[PDB]
C-alpha cells in the first residue's frame, strides 16, 4: 500500500522499503563470488525466460573496469543504473588519479547512489557482488539495497543464496586455486539453479590476481570447468 | 513539483506499479519479431478494419530512425511518448557522434527511460512493452524486447502483448536459426495467427533488411496468410 | 497504532514512535564499547565472527580527523552518512582554524543534524548510534549520539546488542578509569565488550576492532597485527 | 568570406557551388572540404564559414529535419519551411550567450508534390541567408569574397530557362571568375544540383 | 482518527491535537523552575540521568542564547536545541543588523513565532519542548516561556515538567518583589530537590543558571557551591 | 497531507488508469458531436444545450471562430469538444498557441496530425506526471493540410488519438458509430456529408425533425483565396484555394436541416412499405 | 507543499469537488443582472449579519475597470481573489492594447482561473459565481462565470439563494425592448420578491453599465429608484 | 476526508474554516470594539489566573503601525502570527507607496492571506478574529474618521460600528444591537461609547470587570496613534458604568 511512507521504520528498527527490496532479491537469479589468492570468481544463473533469448544479451556479469566486474541479483534494469554509476566513478578515478579505482572505493561509490531515495522514489531491488583486483589483492564486495557494503571471502545472492552459503561453509577455504574456485562456483550453481546447468545457462567471470584483468568465460570455457567435475 | 513515491516495494518484494504496467501490456494488441539471416520481420495485430477509420494508411510499427523500427504493446499514448523520446535520442546521438546509433544502443536508452519511470517520484511507469528491430551500420540484424520494468533482452524471435507467452512457447518449438526473408515473414504471420483472429486484415507487418524497410501490401500479405492458414489446417488434421 | 507511521505524528501520550523505532535499529546493531581515562578514549567494537573459514568485513569504526573517530551501531548506511558529514565539517573547521574541531562543538553538530531529520515529513531519523571519541584542549571526550538527536557526554558506555551486560560491567569499574593507564583502559573496554558476546564466543583480532585517541595519540584503528598486542594475551575470567 | 559559395535557380534545377578551401590562418589545410550538405533528398545548403560553426549548424538543421520526418511519419517538409526553420535558428542565435553562428547559407531545394492534395510550390527554390538570419528568396546569390564578382556575372548571363548543360557552362564561368579575381585560392569547387530526381553531384564543373 | 494526525488540522472543538500532544511531552519531562527578581533572573532544571556513568554537564538543558539571554529547555532536549539554535540566530541578527542586544520580550516573541510556525503546516510537527527564555537586556530582567503552541507569556516565576503543579505551590510561597538572585538559586534548587521522585528517577542533578547584576548581566551557569 | 492523495497518475491492479476511464465516462455525458470527412470538406455537427430564452449571444464581430460546440484552432484547423468545457478552453488555447508556434517557426500551416499529436502529448502528461486529474475532454479535430488533405481526428483523455472518415463523441457515440458505418462512403460531396452528419445527429438525440435551436454545424472546406497581396512578397507562392473553417448560421443551416428532415421522412415511408 | 489534486473524477464522470463548489456558490445572497438595449444593471442584496456592520464597508458589486464591473454569489473571500485577478487583467490589457478589455476576453481570463483551481494541485475550486457586466465594441454584455470555469452570456440572470424564483420572475418580466431605466426597475423588483424586510440603499448595492462606463449607484441614486418600486 | 483538508463538503461548506471559528471562542476571552464620533475603542478581556504570570507581558492588543492598532481573539500564537503578517504587509506597503497602509486596505490584504489558507491544502487557518482599529483620512475634506475592520479565518473582511469576537460574542452583539436602537452610536462621545463597550463586556461574561481584567486600545481624531488606555482612565469608565 501507500499508507506507510517510503522513509518509515518498522517497530524492530528496519526501514520497510529496504526490508521489502531485500525480499525482491531472494526472487532474483542466483549469483556468487569466490575470493581466492589466485583471483576472484563471479558466477551467475542467467534464468533465460525462453530458448529464443540471445543469452549474451541478458548478461548478469558486467565489466565495471579492466579489473572490476559486478554480478547482480534481483531487478536487472536497476543493476544497469548502479553498474552505469560504478563505470562513471571508476573512470573518474582513472581520470583524476591515473590509476585503477580500488574495489572498495568502487563499491562505496555504487552505494552512494543507493542511499539517495525519498530523488528516487524507492531503493534499487538489486544486490551487487563487485569483484576485482587492486593493490590489496583480489577482493569481493556485496552492495545491498540499504547502501551497506560488506567485503566477503565468498558470498551468494539471489534465489539459492541460503542453500549456497551452506555449501561455502562446508567447502570454501582461503587457500583455494582459481581452478577450484571456478569448480566450486559452478558446483554450487548446479545444485542451486532450477534449470539443468549448460554452458549457455550460466555466466562465469574471473579477475585473476596475476594480470589484474577480468576474463568473461565463453560457453566453451565454462564447458571446460563442467568437464573437470 | 509533485514527487510523491508511486512505484514502491510491497511486502513480497513486488513493485505493484510495474506489475500493473505489465497487466496493461498483456491487454495490449499482440506484436511479434522474427530475426532471420539477412532480415528482421516485425508483425503487429490491428484492432480490426472498422469502416470509419481513415482509408489513408496509418502504420502501427513506428520508425525510430532509418535503421530502427519498433512495434509496441500496451498504452498507445505512453508508447507515442517513448517513441518520440527514442526518435529524439537517435537524432541527439547522430548530433553528438557522427555515426547512426546502433539498435542495441537505442534499446538500452528506451529501457533506461522505462526504468527511470519505475523509480521517478511523481510518475507511474510507462504501460508499454516494445519490440525494436533494425540493422547496425556494420550490417548485423538485431531484435530486442523492452518490458515496463526497463529490462531489455535481445531475441531470435519474440512476442509482446496479449498471449505473448502462448506465442513464445509456440515460436521456440518451430523457430529455425538461418531463415530467408520469405520464411521469416511466413513464420511471423504463422506465430501471430496462434493468438490473433483467423482474419488476414488485422495483421500488418514490416520487413527490415540492411538499408531496406518495406511494409507488406495487403495483396503481398494475403498470399502469405493463405499459404500459412492452409499449413495451420495441415497441423489441425495431424492433431 | 495509528501514530507510528510518520515522524511528524506525536502520539496522544506525547511519544514520537518513528524515533523509538529508529532507536531499536541501534539496539539490534552489533555491540561497541567506549571508555575514557585521564588522557585516552578507547572504542572497542564487535565485528561479525567468521563462519567456518569464511570472513566478512564491514567498516563500523571510522577516523573522522586526527583527533576524533566514531564507532557506529545500527544502519551502517546512516553511519556512513554521519561519517561523511562529520569528516566534511571537521575538515572545514581545520581549514578555517588550523586546529581540530573541539569535541563539545562536534557533539552539538551531530545532535543538530539528527534533529533536522526528526521534524520534517520528507526526512527520517538516522537508524544509527555513534560513539564519538575525541581529544582536544579540554582533554578526552566520549559521546554516545542516538537517533532521537540526544548526545550524552559519557565516562564509559556501550551500544548495540546485549550492551546492557557491557554497561553492567562498566558500572562496576568506571570510577577507576581516570586512574587507569592506556593498557588498563583497553583491558576494561574489551572485558566490557566480551560481556556482550553470545554464549561461548571469545574476543580475538578476527572478531574485535579497537580504536584509541588521546594526548599526543591521533585516532588510530587497530586490526590484525596492531590489535594482537592487547587481544592475543586477553582472556575473560569471572 | 574566404570560401565563396554560388547558387542559381532555373526552370528545372537549382545549381550550388562552394569552394573546397578549409584554411588555418594562411595554411590551406585542404582544397577539398565539401561545404554543400544534403539536408533531405531534394534539399541542400552551401554553408560557408569556419568548419566548427558550419558543421554544428548544418548537422543541427539536418538532425532536426530528420527528427521532424520521424515524428511526421516520413513527410518531407517544403523548402520555405526548412529555410524558415534555418533562419529562425540563425536569428535565435544572434541574441544568445553562445553568439551568432558565423555561417552564410545558400539553401537550395526542389519542392515536389508531396501527395495528390498538394497545391503548393512545384519546382526549384533558392534562399540566400546571412549569418544574422536574413532570409531572401533569390534566383541566384553568393556568399564570399567572390560573391560580388559572380553576382554581376550572373546578372549578365543568367536566364530563368537555361538547360542543365548551359548551367554547367555558367557555373564553370562563375567558379573560374572567383579563381581569376579573389586572392584567396578557391581552386576547387564542389558543385551539386537539385532536380525533380534529387541531389546530383556535378563533377564536370570544379 | 484523522482529526489528530497532523498539526495543520483543527478538530471540531477548535483545537490542534498535535500541539496538545507535543505539550504532553513537556508535562512528562524533567521539572524546570525559574524566578525573575529585581537583581536578575534564575533558571533551575532537574536533569534525570538514565546512566550513573555520564559526565557532569552532559545533556545540559540550559544554553546561552546571547551574553544577556539564555534558554532552559523543558521537554525533548534535541527539539529544544533547534529553538536555542534559532534564538541564537535571532540574538545575533539583533547585534549584526540593529547593533543592539535583543530585548527579552523580542527574543521571546521570536522564539514563540518559530515554535508556532511548526504548528501550522502538515509537513512539520510541533516542538516537544517549552523554552524558558531568561534575559537581562535593556528591558530589565525578563522571564518568558514559549510552549509547543508558540504561546509566549512573561512570568515572575514558572514551573514546567512532571512536578509543574507541586513546584508552582512552592514558587507561590516566595515574595517576588523582595527576593534576590542569590536567595532564588537556593530556593529554586531546594524546590527541585523537594518535588523530585526519589524512587522513580534515582540518578539526577540540578543545573542552575542565572543572569543578574552579580554576573555582569551575563547569562552563565551558577558555580557548584551556591547550588544546594 | 499524503493521506488525502487520490493517486490520479497510478495504475490499478488490472493495469488501467481509473482517472482516465472516469474522464471518458464524463465525455459520454456531454453533448453529441458528429464528424464526417468527405473529399470536398469536413463536417462537424454538434448538440448545443437546450436554449433558455434568456441566453444571449456574445455579439462577436467574427462569427466563424467560435460557437457553443465548434472552435477554430487556426485558419486550416477547427474542432468540437465533448466533456469539461473549461478543460476544453484550456486545451483549445494550447492548440491555438501550438499551431501558431509552428507557423512562427516554419512559416507554413501545421499538419493536422502534428497538432492532434501535440494536443494529445499534453493530455498524456496529466495521466503519468503531476498527481492531478486528466483533462476530461475529447476533441474532434478537423482541418486540411497539403500532406493528407481533409482529415478528422478523435482525441481521447488518455492522450491516444485516431484518424476517422466519420466519427462521433459525446452522448450516444456508439449509436452514432453504427449509423455512420452504414451510410458513409468514400465518394461523398460536402452536401451529402452535411446530410449524413445531420441525419445521424437527428437520430442520436431522438428528434422527428432536426431542431435548428439545438444543433450547431461547422464546415472545414477549401474556398478560392482572395487577399493574395502578390506585390508585397513577389517570390511567395499563394495557393488558388485556401482552407476556411465556417460555423453555419441558423439561415445557412436551415436548407441542409430541411433536407435531413425530408430524408428521415422518405426513410420512414420506406419503413411503412417494409411492414406492408 | 501539497501538489496532489483535490478535484478528481468520480466513477460516474462528474467532478464532485466542482459540484460541491457550485453548491457553495448557490448558497450566497441573491445577485442578478439585466441586459438592456442601452446598458446593463447588476443588483445584489448585501444583507449584513447585524445592524452594527458599517453597511458602506460591505461591497457586493465591484468595479473591475471603467467599463466593466461584477457582482458575485457564494464565498465573498474567494470572489475577492477573482476580482483582484480580473482587475489585474483589465489593466494588463490596457497597458498592452491601450484599449478597454472586451468583456468576452475578461470573462475567458476569469474562466481560466476558475479552471486552474479545478485541476492544479493542492487547491480546491472557487465557491462563488460571478455576474460580470460591461460594455465593449461589441455592445453591452452580462456573463455568469461558475466554479467549473463555465461562462454563459445572459440577457438576464440571477445567482445565489433565490435564483430559481428570481430567474422565473425575470423570464416573464424581461423583453428585448427593455431600456436601462426600465431594467433597473425590473432588477430591483426581482430582488424585492425574494427579499424579507424592506429594501434600502444600505440593504442592496446596484451597479449599472451605461453609455461607455460601469458605475455603482450612490445611495442617493439608489433611493431615487427604490422610491418608484 | 472533507473535514481534515480544505475541500468543500457536500453542503458546500469548508469544515476546517468552520472549526477555526471554534478556535476563536475556545480560549473563553471576549473582545468588544466600538467606534464613536471622534474615536475607536477596542476592549479585550485580559485574564491572568496565575499570580506568577507578569500581567504586562500577555497582550491581545498589538500595534500594527503607529496609526493602526489590532486586537486578536482566538489562538494567541496564531494572533501573534497574523500581527507579524500585518506588520510585514504594512511595512511593505509604506515602502512600495510611501504612505501608511489605510486600515481598510490592510484588513482586505489580511482577508486575502486568510482566504489563501482556506484554498491551499496543508496550511492551517489562523484560528483568530483580527480586529484592526484606526483613523482613516476622508479624501473629501481631510477629516480623520474612526474605523474597525474585522478579518475572520474564512478571509471575510468587514467594517463595523461595533463588534464582539470570542466567548459570548452572540450575547455582547445582542447588547450592542439593543443599545443601537436607543442612541445613534456614531454621535456618541468617547466616554459614552467606552461605557457601552465595557457594559457589553460586563453583560456578556455575566460579571462586573475590574480595570485590571481588561486592556483597552484607542485611536482618536485628536491623537490618531493607537494608544493603550491607562488603567486609571478605564477605572473612571467602570465606575461610570456601575452608577448608570
Amino acid at each position: 500500500e501507500y499508507d506507510r511512507g517510503v522513509n518509515t521504520f518498522s517497530p524492530e528498527g528496519r526501514i520497510f522499503q529496504i526490508e521489502y527490496a531485500v525480499e525482491a532479491i531472494k526472487l532474483g537469479s542466483t549469483s556468487l563470488g569466490i575470493r581466492t589468492p589466485e583471483g576472484v570468481v563471479l558466477a551467475a544463473e542467467k534464468r533465460v525466460p525462453s530458448t529464443l533469448v540471445v543469452p549474451s544479451s541478458m548478461s548478469k556479469i558486467m565489466e565495471v573496469d579492466s579489473h572490476i566486474a559486478a554480478v547482480m541479483s534481483g531487478m536487472v534494469a536497476d543493476a544497469r543504473i548502479l553498474v552505469e554509476h560504478a563505470r562513471v566513478e571508476s573512470q573518474n578515478h582513472r581520470f583524476t588519479y591515473n590509476e585503477p579505482m580500488s574495489v572498495e572505493s568502487c563499491t562505496l561509490a555504487t552505494c552512494d547512489l543507493s542511499i539517495q531515495f525519498g530523488l528516487m522514489s524507492r531503493p534499487f531491488g538489486v544486490s551487487l557482488l563487485i569483484a576485482g583486483v587492486d593493490e590489496k589483492g583480489p577482493q569481493l564486495w556485496q552492495t545491498d539495497p540499504s547502501g551497506t557494503h560488506t567485503r566477503y571471502d565468498a558470498q551468494a545472492i539471489g534465489g539459492g543464496a541460503e542453500a549456497a552459503q551452506s555449501v561455502f561453509t562446508e567447502r570454501y577455504h582461503r587457500n583455494m586455486t582459481l581452478e577450484e574456485g571456478e569448480t566450486l562456483a559452478v558446483d554450487i550453481l548446479k545444485q542451486v539453479m532450477e534449470d539443468q546447468l549448460s554452458p549457455e545457462n550460466i555466466e562465469v567471470a574471473v579477475v585473476r590476481a596475476d594480470d589484474g584483468k577480468l576474463h568473461m568465460y565463453t560457453p566453451t570455457e565454462i564447458k571446460a570447468i563442467m568437464s573437470r567435475m | 513539483s509533485y514527487d510523491r513515491a508511486i512505484t514502491v516495494f510491497s511486502p513480497d518484494g513486488h513493485l505493484f506499479q510495474v506489475e500493473y504496467a505489465q497487466e496493461a501490456v498483456k491487454k495490449g494488441l499482440a506484436a511479434v519479431g522474427v530475426l532471420g539471416s539477412d532480415s528482421v520481420v516485425i508483425a503487429v495485430e490491428k484492432k480490426s478494419a472498422v469502416k470509419l477509420q481513415d482509408s489513408r494508411t496509418i502504420r502501427k510499427i513506428y520508425k525510430v530512425d532509418a535503421n530502427i523500427y519498433l512495434a509496441f504493446a500496451g498504452l498507445s499514448a505512453d508508447a507515442r511518448v517513448l517513441i518520440n523520446k527514442a526518435q529524439l535520442e537517435c537524432q541527439r546521438f547522430s548530433l553528438n557522434y557522427e555515426d547512426t546509433m546502433d539498435v542495441d544502443m537505442l534499446v538500452r536508452y528506451v529501457a533506461g527511460v522505462q526504468q527511470k519511470s519505475t523509480q521517478s517520484g511523481g510518475s507511474r511507469p510507462f504501460g508499454v512493452a516494445t519490440v525494436i528491430g533494425g540493422f547496425n551500420e556494420d550490417g548485423k540484424p538485431h531484435l530486442w524486447k523492452t518490458d515496463p520494468s526497463g529490462m531489455c533482452s535481445a531475441w531470435r524471435a519474440v512476442a509482446i502483448g496479449r498471449h505473448d507467452q502462448t506465442v513464445i512457447e509456440y515460436m521456440e518449438k518451430s523457430y529455425k536459426d538461418g531463415m530467408s526473408r520469405d520464411e521469416c515473414v511466413h513464420f511471423a504471420i504463422k506465430s501471430l495467427l496462434e493468438v490473433v483472429e483467423s482474419g488476414s486484415r488485422n495483421i500488418e507487418l514490416l520487413v527490415l533488411q540492411y538499408k531496406e524497410a518495406r511494409y507488406l501490401t495487403e495483396e503481398e500479405l494475403q498470399k502469405f496468410v493463405v499459404e500459412v492458414e492452409k499449413e495451420r489446417e495441415e497441423e489441425a488434421a495431424a492433431k | 497504532n495509528e501514530y507510528d507511521s510518520d515522524i511528524t505524528t506525536w502520539s496522544p501520550t506525547g511519544r514520537l514512535f518513528q524515533i523509538e523505532y529508529a532507536n531499536e535499529a541501534v539496539n539490534n546493531g552489533s555491540a561497541t564499547v567506549g571508555v575514557k581515562g585521564k588522557n585516552f578514549v578507547v572504542l572497542a567494537a564487535l565485528k561479525r565472527s567468521p563462519v567456518a573459514e569464511l570472513s566478512s568485513y564491514q567498516e563500523k569504526v571510522f577516523e573522522i580527523d586526527e583527533h576524533v573517530g566514531m564507532s557506529i551501531s545500527g544502519l551502517v548506511a546512516d553511519g556512513r552518512v554521519l561519517a561523511r558529514y562529520l569528516r566534511t565539517e571537521c575538515m572545514n573547521y581545520r581549514y578555517m582554524y588550523s586546529n581540530g574541531m573541539p569535541m563539545n562543538q562536534m557533539a552539538d553538530m551531530i545532535g543538530e543534524k539528527h534533529q533536522r531529520h526528526i521534524q520534517c515529513s520528507g526526512k527520517r531519523p538516522f537508524g544509527v548510534g555513534l560513539l564519538l571519541a575525541g581529544y582536544d584542549r579540554q582533554g578526552p571526550h566520549l559521546y554516545q549520539t542516538v537517533p532521537s538527536g540526544d548526545v550524552y557526554d559519557y565516562k564509559a558506555t556501550a551500544m548495540g546488542v546485549r550492551s546492557q551486560a557491557s554497561r553492567t560491567y562498566l558500572e562496576r569499574h568506571f570510577e577507576h578509569f581516570s586512574d587507569c593507564t592506556l593498557d588498563e583502559l583497553v583491558t576494561h573496554a574489551l572485558k566490557a565488550l566480551a560481556s556482550a558476546t553470545s554464549e561461548g564466543i571469545e574476543l580475538n583480532v578476527k572478531n574485535t576492532t579497537i580504536a584509541i585517541v588521546g594526548k599526543d595519540t591521533p585516532f588510530t584503528i587497530f586490526e590484525e597485527e596492531s590489535a594482537r598486542k592487547y587481544l592475543d594475551g586477553f582472556k575473560m575470567r569471572p | 568570406m574566404a570560401e565563396t559559395a554560388i547558387a542559381f535557380r532555373c526552370k528545372d534545377y537549382v545549381m550550388v557551388a562552394a569552394a573546397g578551401l578549409n584554411a588555418f590562418y594562411y595554411i590551406k589545410i585542404t582544397d577539398a572540404e565539401d561545404k554543400i550538405t544534403q539536408l533531405d533528398t531534394h534539399q541542400l545548403v552551401a554553408c560557408t564559414g569556419e568548419n566548427g560553426p558550419r558543421v554544428n549548424f548544418t548537422e543541427y538543421i539536418k538532425c532536426n529535419l530528420a527528427l521532424n520526418r520521424m515524428r511526421q511519419h516520413g513527410r518531407h517538409s517544403s523548402c520555405e519551411s526548412t529555410a524558415n526553420f534555418m533562419r529562425n535558428c540563425l536569428a535565435s542565435a544572434i541574441r544568445s550567450r553562445e553568439g551568432a553562428y558565423q555561417v552564410n547559407c545558400l539553401f537550395a531545394g526542389y519542392d515536389t508534390p508531396v501527395s495528390e492534395d498538394d497545391d503548393g510550390v512545384v519546382g526549384p527554390q533558392l534562399f540566400y541567408m546571412d549569418y544574422l538570419g536574413t532570409l531572401q528568396a533569390v534566383p541566384y546569390g553568393c556568399h564570399g569574397y567572390g560573391a560580388c564578382f559572380v553576382t554581376a556575372l550572373l546578372d549578365r548571363l543568367w536566364r530563368p530557362d537555361l538547360s542543365q548543360q548551359e548551367g554547367l557552362e555558367l557555373m564553370q564561368k562563375c567558379c573560374d571568375e572567383v579563381k581569376r579575381r579573389v586572392i584567396i585560392s578557391n581552386s576547387y569547387f564542389f558543385v551539386k544540383a537539385v532536380t525533380k530526381n534529387g541531389v546530383e553531384v556535378i563533377t564536370a564543373v570544379h | 482518527s484523522g482529526h489528530d494526525q497532523s498539526t495543520d488540522v483543527f478538530s471540531a472543538e477548535g483545537r490542534v491535537f498535535q500541539v496538545e500532544y507535543a505539550g504532553k511531552a513537556v508535562d512528562n519531562s524533567s521539572t524546570a523552575v525559574a524566578a525573575c527578581c529585581k537583581d536578575g533572573v534564575v533558571v533551575a532544571v532537574e536533569k534525570v540521568h538514565t546512566s550513573r556513568m555520564l559526565e557532569k554537564g552532559s545533556n545540559n538543558r540550559i544554553h546561552a542564547v546571547d551574553r544577556q539571554a539564555g534558554i532552559c529547555i523543558c521537554g525533548l532536549l534535541p527539539d529544544g536545541r533547534a529553538i536555542v539554535s534559532r534564538a541564537r540566530q535571532e540574538a545575533e541578527n539583533s547585534r549584526d543588523i540593529f547593533a543592539t542586544p535583543i530585548r527579552g520580550s523580542v527574543l521571546a516573541n521570536r522564539v514563540g513565532e518559530f515554535m508556532h510556525a511548526y504548528t501550522t503546516h502538515f509537513a512539520y510537527r510541533p516542538f516537544g519542548c517549552s523554552a524558558i527564555i531568561a534575559s537581562y537586556a535593556d528591558d530589565g530582567p525578563q522571564l518568558f516561556v514559549s510552549d509547543p503552541s508558540g504561546t509566549v507569556a512573561g512570568y515572575y516565576g514558572v514551573a514546567l515538567g512532571k512536578a509543574k503543579t507541586v513546584a508552582k505551590s512552592e514558587l507561590e510561597k516566595l515574595d517576588f518583589s523582595s527576593l534576590t538572585c542569590d536567595e532564588a538559586v537556593g530556593k529554586l534548587a531546594s524546590i527541585l530537590h523537594e518535588v523530585h521522585d526519589k524512587q522513580k528517577d534515582k540518578l539526577y542533578e540540578v543545573e542552575v543558571a542565572w543572569v543578574c547584576d552579580k554576573s555582569d548581566r551575563k547569562f552563565v551557569h551558577v558555580p557548584a557551591d551556591m547550588v544546594p | 497531507s499524503h493521506r488525502y492523495d487520490s493517486r490520479t497518475t497510478t495504475f490499478s491492479p488490472e493495469g488501467r488508469l481509473y482517472q482516465v476511464e472516469y474522464a471518458v465516462e464524463a465525455i459520454q455525458q456531454a453533448g453529441t458531436v458528429i464528424g464526417v470527412c468527405t473529399k470536398d470538406g469536413v463536417v462537424l455537427a454538434g448538440e448545443k444545450m437546450v436554449p433558455h430564452p434568456l441566453f444571449d449571444s456574445e455579439s462577436m464581430q467574427d462569427k466563424n471562430t467560435s460557437g457553443e460546440k465548434m472552435y477554430k484552432i487556426a485558419e486550416h484547423i477547427g474542432c468540437s469538444v465533448a466533456g469539461v468545457t473549461s478543460d476544453a478552453y484550456a486545451l483549445l488555447n494550447y492548440a491555438r498557441l501550438s499551431a501558431l508556434r509552428h507557423q512562427y517557426t516554419f512559416q507554413e500551416p501545421m499538419a493536422i496530425e502534428d497538432l492532434c499529436r501535440i494536443l494529445c502529448d499534453e493530455k498524456q502528461l496529466y495521466t503519468q506526471y503531476g498527481g492531478v486529474r486528466p483533462y476530461g475532454v475529447s476533441f474532434l479535430l478537423v482541418g486540411w493540410d497539403r500532406y493528407y488533405g481533409y482529415q478528422l481526428y478523435s482525441t481521447e483523455p488518455s492522450g491516444d488519438y485516431s484518424a476517422w472518415s466519420a466519427y462521433a463523441i459525446g452522448q450516444n457515440d456508439q449509436v452514432a458509430h453504427a449509423l455512420l458505418k452504414k451510410d458513409w462512403h468514400e465518394s461523398m460531396t460536402l452536401e451529402d456529408g452535411m446530410l449524413l452528419a445531420l441525419r445521424v445527429l437527428g437520430k442520436t438525440m431522438d428528434t422527428a425533425k432536426i431542431d435548428l435551436d439545438r444543433v450547431e454545424v461547422a464546415v472545414m472546406r477549401k474556398v478560392p483565396a482572395s487577399n493574395i497581396d502578390q506585390l508585397l512578397d513577389p517570390f511567395k507562392h499563394h495557393p488558388k484555394t485556401t482552407p476556411r473553417f465556417q460555423i453555419l448560421t441558423r439561415s445557412e443551416l436551415k436548407p441542409h436541416a430541411e433536407r435531413a428532415d425530408q430524408a428521415r421522412e422518405a426513410e420512414e415511408k420506406a419503413e411503412a412499405e417494409r411492414q406492408r | 507543499e501539497a501538489f496532489y489534486g483535490l478535484t478528481t473524477f468520480s466513477p460516474s464522470g462528474k467532478l464532485i469537488q466542482i459540484e460541491y463548489a457550485t453548491t457553495a456558490a448557490g448558497k450566497g445572497t441573491t445577485a442578478l443582472g439585466v441586459k438592456a438595449t442601452d446598458g446593463v444593471v447588476i443588483a445584489a442584496k448585501k444583507k449584513a449579519p447585524s445592524t452594527l456592520v458599517d453597511a458602506s464597508s460591505i461591497q457586493k458589486v465591484f468595479v473591475l475597470d471603467e467599463h466593466v464591473g461584477c457582482t458575485y454569489s457564494g464565498m465573498g473571500p474567494d470572489c475577492r481573489v477573482l476580482i483582484d485577478s480580473a482587475r489585474k487583467n483589465c489593466q494588463q490589457y490596457k497597458l498592452m492594447y491601450n484599449e478597454p478589455i472586451p468583456i468576452s476576453q475578461l470573462v475567458r481570463k476569469i474562466s481560466a482561473i476558475y479552471q486552474e483551481f479545478t485541476q492544479s494541485g493542492g487547491v480546491r475550486p472557487f465557491g462563488c459565481s460571478l455576474l460580470v457586466a460591461g460594455v465593449d465594441a461589441n455592445g453591452y454584455h452580462l456573463y455568469q462565470v461558475d466554479p467549473s470555469g463555465t461562462f454563459w452570456a445572459w440577457k438576464a440572470t440571477a445567482i445565489g439563494t433565490g435564483s430559481p424564483d428570481a430567474k422565473a420572475f425575470l423570464e416573464k418580466r424581461y423583453t428585448v425592448d427593455m431600456e436601462l431605466e426600465d431594467a433597473v426597475h425590473t432588477a430591483l423588483l426581482t430582488l424585492k420578491e425574494g427579499f424579507d424586510g424592506q429594501m434600502t440603499s444600505e440593504n442592496t448595492q446596484v451597479g449599472r453599465v451605461v453609455e461607455n462606463r460601469f458605475e455603482i449607484l450612490s445611495v442617493d441614486q439608489l433611493r431615487d429608484y427604490l422610491d418608484q418600486i | 476526508f472533507d473535514k481534515y483538508i480544505t475541500v468543500f463538503s457536500p453542503e458546500g461548506s469548508l469544515y476546517q474554516v468552520e472549526y477555526a471559528f471554534k478556535a476563536v471562542t475556545y480560549p473563553g476571552l471576549l473582545t468588544v470594539a466600538i467606534r464613536c464620533k471622534d474615536a475607536v475603542l477596542v476592549v479585550t478581556q485580559h485574564l491572568i489566573p496565575d499570580r506568577l504570570m507578569r500581567p504586562d507581558s500577555v497582550t491581545a492588543l498589538y500595534e500594527v503601525t503607529p496609526n493602526i492598532g489590532c486586537c486578536m481573539t482566538g489562538r494567541a500564537p496564531d494572533g501573534r502570527a497574523l500581527v507579524q503578517r500585518a506588520r510585514e504587509e504594512a511595512s511593505d506597503y509604506q515602502y512600495r507607496y510611501g504612505v501608511e497602509i489605510p486600515i481598510a486596505v490592510l484588513a482586505k490584504r489580511m482577508g486575502d492571506k486568510a482566504q489563501v489558507r482556506t484554498q491551499q491544502a496543508g496550511l492551517r487557518p489562523m484560528g483568530v478574529v483580527s480586529t484592526f482599529i484606526g483613523m482613516d483620512q476622508s479624501d473629501q475634506d481631510g477629516s480623520l474618521k474612526p474605523q474597525i475592520y474585522t478579518v475572520d479565518p474564512a478571509g471575510w473582511t468587514g467594517g463595523h460600528i461595533a463588534c464582539a469576537a470570542g466567548k459570548k460574542q452572540v450575547e455582547a452583539m445582542a447588547f450592542l444591537e439593543k443599545r443601537q436602537k436607543s442612541t445613534e452610536l456614531d454621535a456618541l462621545t468617547q466616554k459614552e461609547a467606552a461605557m457601552i463597550a465595557l457594559a457589553a463586556l460586563q453583560s456578556a461574561i455575566g460579571t462586573a470587570v475590574k480595570a485590571k481584567e481588561v486592556e483597552v486600545g484607542r485611536c482618536t481624531a485628536a491623537n490618531p496613534a493607537f494608544q493603550r488606555v491607562p488603567n486609571s482612565e478605564v477605572e473612571e469608565w467602570l465606575t461610570a458604568v456601575a452608577e448608570a
